[PDB]
RNA sequence: UUGUUAGGACCUAAACUCAAUAACGAAAGUAAUUCUAGUCAUUUAUAAUACACGACAGCUAAGACCCAAACUGGGAUUAGAUACCCCACUAUGCUUAGCCAUAAACCUAAAUAAUUAAAUUUAACAAAACUAUUUGCCAGAGAACUACUAGCCAUAGCUUAAAACUCAAAGGAC
């Protein structure tokens, strides 16, 4: 009939869903430095899935790790520990104004 | 006589393929005060801001660089059955074309 | 090469000192800011009294001794009293949420101690007892 | 009770600008949640009454950010009228 | 072919597990040489070892 | 509205003859 | 419902507004000692 | 409603994700325009009539035969 | 199963350290453990002040053994670690090897109109 | 009690058939890969194997009347153990009537 | 209403059937001409800011008439009230949007 | 008594942030940590006179007890306070064994498989409509979550549930 009619596929040009800064990483217990990047550095608190930009299911995750650390004996509980405070930022919260 | 199908297949507009990141060439046909309204050969216009660099240059019936984002900027919003568009298309102006 | 607003960090070496003393030895100065009385209670480092005042050693007698200008004459008088056993500088551990909370640390200042940090001891339980029941008015 | 004392909850004074540091703690206790907790836990909130505000809290904050959308969206059509007569 | 290769590999790693008569040997190689599990994140998602 | 409260009533009524 | 719920277009007293006044002021004056309202 | 998808498409994705939009800007107003990325496109054919089955010999191919005509192919994976 | 053992134990000597790390991996054994690896993390200062055996402890060493051992021997293992005044705190864990990380393509856009579906009705 | 309960040395039903064909594989090894070093879950699924060579003609088959009987067999047998110890547990009562019953509605299709 | 007329979706942007276009224009100018043709008013209709000068200036071109303006209620409906006892309704209402 | 304690003891009770999450469970219900046990295939719908569960409050017995708190006492308030507010304190909330079987036990939606067009706002408002299948239930209101009856560890109890008589309405959504 025609040639030039267009051909049935699936997109070429899709674009790859975004992915979360801990995509596809272990996140342990015993990785406190990775842990105490996403609580409060005056008060030690989780921060929610807003601040930190995680997924769902690595949200859960960094929370179980956390809460597992402060029950082991590996991670402070009312603070960031001060040997951490030195590390890249990956929450969205600035304390100053 | 050319069929439909073939014209939509060698398109330059369906040759660019996705719109977003692209580069593209304008003409400035409408100017309001400091706003520029380019047709790059689209559906809709884009509107930019004239560059304070060279604003003399920026006049009608001037060709420039863009680069554009979307064709037509359209967001559904919660309690609608259809998309809300503003009539207008979102683009980068860059500068001037080089005549050569 | 810039101010921290952290704290130094406990046992660790540090350039900052205040009248030829380390941050640990400073001494502090306990406010507990309840809704009502706010006391103050100013320590050596080694957990020795110095000074006390309250807005009800002042004189102030039941809802005068809940207001903001009760709390900053108990500030200035525990500072006379600090300042006197001789303290210049002080470490401010404020408990409690009440309205003399930040005027008991004014009168500190207006008194003549030096405030070098502010901490926050106010009681968080997580999960712990049960509060009493709210109130119908 | 346990943990080490002066390192939570604590801002230090630039310069002796005591008001300063305190009302950077405030910003501090206040975002993280603190100040609202030890209002609210003054007395007993019962668990019917905790899931109705925060379901309310929920549905407040996504209408509030659509609208905010809607209004943002429409922000860079708010221009200089370019058919002045027409 | 993956279970057999699975049950291999478990019979080379045995090699180097823990027993009584190597426990003293082990324990003082374990002290000699710390470990660290700690590791950070970027805002563009790359690990930062210290 | 007054169909709850006459249940309510009504109940009230029957404990109060039943503690008699 | 969300659009449907929030849109939302459509001497007792004197002992009792003594007691009110006074702790609304007590109250209010809280509110306004911290950012919790607004910064 | 059907989704305008042709054969090309799957060549010029490809050359949008290696060497991005050609640095030559589109002119969406001439009728007869040929962008870098029909160029490439053009050849990219012209080699598979020839028979070769092998899409990387076709890209890389290509990127030679264009390289010969003189045009500028950046390899941008930034 | 396979278990991470997390032990804590009390800060000493090397002499006396190897010692309480030989008593405690022959505990295992004798449990009917098959001990994998040990591992030692450094000497340091703990998050915060653990009372054990009638001593309070502030600085204490981080160690991991890795080991197999029957369901019914993790109860007993915990049970005996508890009672040896070298260890400040035992943590029997299933190891984290075991879990295999899962494999995520990315976020998909969740519509709001099914998060109001989700919370108007919550 | 049964019959039959599997030894401590067997495989795991994974290792079952593979370990054999080995030529040599250490005792440690072996050890690992018993049923000592296994969940309670692994443990069952040696029992209905057993079970279904023993009484289902084609045993490769799971899909059965009598092999699907023979699978609520074990966890019947399983929740009771469990109600044993959990003398309180109302969710494995429930889970242990419920599948008794399940067992008999296929007994009598099975009939 | 729409999908008939749509050839398909370029990338999000719905393409329109020339085909058809060309067709259903054939007769919409055929019955315009024929409408002209008779001596009938013709009045051309529109809200589109941008067009709103072109489209008088086709108009008057014509010979026929433009509403480009707010339309008030009634004006067909009611249009005695309006423009007078004997007002001559449009012939025919050619809506370019 | 108070404040401080980087002093000691206790291991009672409850589980911040995470949670802007929407998972698990038949429902009730369930979110401190770890480990053990553990949810799984009946084609699908359809069950009581049987079996097993069932928030909170309450009963029985032995314990626990930080805090909260019916009742009770004290203080104030008011023409009166038998309440609201303040202080003290008990049953009770907890554990171990039973019992009781009640909720606006509500998503005020029986379950299941369809379809989205039948020119279906087929009242309105909720939550778009609608077909088929099977069971349960309903037949004006009040009298009546009542009387009597039977069953039940329930004894001021629960489930089951009328009539006389009265009215011309009651009721629902806007
Ligand atoms: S987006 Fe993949 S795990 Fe978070
Ligand atoms: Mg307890
Ligand atoms: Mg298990
Ligand atoms: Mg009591
Ligand atoms: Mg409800
Ligand atoms: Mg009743
Ligand atoms: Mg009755
Ligand atoms: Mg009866
Ligand atoms: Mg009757």
């Amino acid at each position: 009939s025609n040639e030039d009619l267009p051909v049935p596929m699936e997109n070429p040009y899709k674009e790859p869903l975004k992915k979360c800064v801990l995509c596809e990483k272990r996140v342990d217990y015993k990785n406190v430095q990775l842990l105490s990047q996403f609580i409060s550095p005056f008060t030690g608190c989780i921060y929610g899935r807003h601040i930190t930009g995680l997924c769902g299911k690595k949200q859960r995750e960094i929370t179980k790790a956390i809460k597992r650390a402060q029950k082991m004996g590996f991670m402070p509980v009312t603070y960031k520990d001060p040997a951490y405070l030195k590390d890249p930022r990956v929450c969205n919260i600035r304390y100053r104004e | 006589v050319e069929s439909f199908a073939s014209m939509l297949r060698h398109s330059p507009l369906t040759q660019l393929g996705p719109a977003k990141d692209k580069l593209v060439i304008g003409r400035i046909f409408h100017i309001v005060e400091d706003d520029l309204y380019i047709d790059f050969g689209g559906k809709f216009h884009c509107v930019c801001k004239r560059p304070d660099v060279d604003g003399e240059k920026y006049q009608r019936g001037t060709r420039v660089r863009l680069r554009l984002l979307d064709l037509e900027l359209t967001s559904r919003f919660l309690g609608g059955t259809t998309d809300t568009t503003i009539l207008e298309a979102d683009a980068v102006l860059l500068g001037l074309q080089e005549i050569r | 090469s810039r101010f921290s607003l952290y704290p130094p960090v406990p046992g660790q070496e540090s350039s900052l000192q205040w009248a030829g003393m380390k941050f640990e030895d400073v001494p502090i100065a306990h406010i507990k800011a309840t809704y009502n009385n706010t006391q103050i209670q100013v320590v050596s480092a080694t957990n020795a009294s110095l000074a006390r005042a309250s807005c009800g050693t002042e004189g102030f007698r039941n809802a005068k001794k809940g207001t903001g200008i009760a709390a900053q004459t108990a500030g200035i008088a525990a500072a006379a009293k600090a300042t006197g056993k001789g303290v210049t500088h002080i470490r401010v551990v404020v408990k409690g949420m009440g309205p003399g909370r930040w005027s008991a640390i004014k009168g500190l200042t207006m008194g003549g101690l030096e405030v070098i940090s502010i901490t926050d001891n106010t009681p968080v339980p997580h999960x712990g007892c049960r509060p009493r029941k709210a109130r119908r008015l | 009770a346990k943990h080490l004392k002066f390192i939570a909850r604590t801002v230090m004074v630039q310069e002796g600008n005591v008001e300063g540091a305190y009302r950077t703690l405030n910003r501090i206790l206040t975002t993280d949640g603190l100040t609202e907790v030890i209002s609210r836990r003054r007395y007993y909130e019962k668990p019917c009454r905790r899931r109705q505000r925060e379901s309310y809290e929920t549905c407040r904050r996504i209408y509030n950010m659509e609208m905010a959308r809607k209004i943002n969206f429409l922000m860079r059509k708010n221009r200089a009228d370019p058919w002045l007569g027409c | 072919q993956l279970k057999e290769q699975e049950v291999l590999k478990l019979q080379e790693e045995a090699k180097n597990f823990i027993t009584r008569e190597n426990l003293e040997a082990r324990i003082e190689e374990a002290l000699d040489s710390p470990k660290s599990y700690n590791w950070a994140v970027t805002k563009e998602g790359q690990v930062v070892r210290n | 509205v007054l169909k709850i409260r006459r249940r309510k009533m009504n109940h009230h009524k029957y404990r109060k003859l039943v503690k008699r | 419902n969300l659009l449907k719920k929030f849109a939302s277009k459509t001497k007792e007293d004197s002992i009792r507004l003594r007691v009110l006044n006074g702790l609304l002021y007590k109250s209010l004056t809280e509110l306004l000692c911290t950012p919790q309202v607004s910064q | 409603i059907q989704d305008i998808f042709y054969q090309e498409d799957q060549i010029r994705a490809k050359f949008f994700a290696t060497y991005g939009s050609g640095q030559k800007a589109f002119d969406l107003f001439n009728p007869n325009f040929k962008s870098t990325c029909q160029r490439f496109v053009e050849k990219y054919t012209e080699l598979q009539n020839l028979g070769e089955t092998d899409e990387e010999k076709l890209f890389v191919e290509t990127g030679k035969a264009l390289l010969a005509e003189g045009i500028i192919l950046r390899r941008v994976r930034e | 199963p396979r278990y991470e053992l997390a032990l804590i134990l009390k800060a000493m000597r090397r002499p006396e350290t190897a010692a309480a790390l030989k008593r405690t991996i022959e505990s295992l054994m004798d449990r009917g453990a098959i001990v994998r690896n040990l591992e030692s993390l450094g000497e340091r200062a703990l998050p915060y002040r653990i009372s054990s055996h009638s001593q309070q402890h502030s600085r204490g060493g981080y160690f991991l053994v890795d080991f197999y051992a029957p369901t019914s021997a993790v109860e007993n293992i915990l049970e005996h670690l508890a009672r040896d005044i070298d260890v400040v705190r035992p943590n029997i864990v299933k190891h984290p090897l075991t879990q295999e990380v899962k494999e995520c393509d990315g976020i998909v856009p969740v519509p709001l109109e099914e998060k109001l579906y989700s919370t108007k009705r919550r | 009690k049964q019959d039959d309960e599997p030894p401590s040395s067997a495989f795991i039903k994974e290792y079952k058939d593979i370990i054999p064909n080995i030529e040599k594989v250490d005792d440690v090894v072996k050890r690992i890969l018993s049923l000592e070093m296994a969940s309670r879950k692994e443990k069952l699924k040696i029992k209905q194997e057993q079970l279904m060579n023993k009484i289902v003609e084609n045993p490769e088959d799971s899909r059965t009347l009598e092999a699907q009987i023979i699978a609520l067999t074990v966890r019947i047998r399983n929740y009771e153990e469990h109600m044993q110890k959990h003398r309180k547990d109302k969710a494995h009562k429930r889970h242990l009537l419920m599948s008794i019953d399940r067992r008999k509605k296929l007994l009598k299709i099975l009939r | 209403f729409m999908e008939p007329y749509i050839f398909g979706n370029r990338l999000g942007q719905d393409i329109i059937d020339l085909d058809q276009t060309a067709l259903n224009l054939q007769l919409a100018l055929n019955f315009t001409a024929h409408v002209a043709y008779r001596k009938g008013i013709i009045l051309f209709v529109s809200r589109n800011r941008q067009f709103s000068h072109l489209i008088e200036t086709t108009a008057q071109a014509c010979g026929e008439y433009a509403h480009t303006r707010y339309f008030k209620g009634g004006l067909l409906t009611n249009a005695q009230l309006l423009f007078g006892p004997s007002v001559r309704l449009p012939d025919l209402i050619i809506f370019l949007h």
